[PDB]
């Protein structure tokens, strides 16, 4: 996917490997090398108008 | 703000509040705003 990757607050469960939002979307992930909860959201859009 | 003995300080304007609304108005203002969802203006602002 394609989007902006931050550090997420979140906490995950030493289990936990990911997070979904309500639209079943990937939205908090860990990364596999080094295990750190990363919130994952779309880059900015907008419609434009003249 | 005398008017014959008429009071109309709740539905003119206070401005005491930043917003020049009435003591009316407020009242109105906080009780149906609860849907009314975040102002972060959907900008860079809400990382989440
Ligand atoms: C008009 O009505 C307002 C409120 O309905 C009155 O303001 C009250 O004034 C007293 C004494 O100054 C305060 O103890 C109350 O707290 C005030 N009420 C509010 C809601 O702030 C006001 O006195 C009335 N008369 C005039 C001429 O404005
Ligand atoms: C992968 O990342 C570095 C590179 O070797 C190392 O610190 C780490 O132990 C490696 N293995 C795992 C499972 O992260």
């Amino acid at each position: 996917g394609t989007g902006v990757l931050t550090e997420s607050n979140k906490k995950f469960l030493p289990f936990q490997q990911f997070g979904r939002d309500i639209a079943d979307t990937t939205d908090a992930v860990r990364d596999p090398q080094t295990l750190e909860i990363l919130d994952i959201t779309p880059c900015s859009f907008g419609g434009v108008s003249v | 703000k005398y008017f014959g003995g008429f009071n109309f300080s709740q539905i003119l304007p206070d401005p005491s509040k930043p917003s020049k609304r009435s003591p009316i108005e407020d009242l109105l203002f906080n009780k149906v705003t609860l849907a009314d969802a975040g102002f972060i203006k959907q900008y860079g602002d809400c990382l989440g």
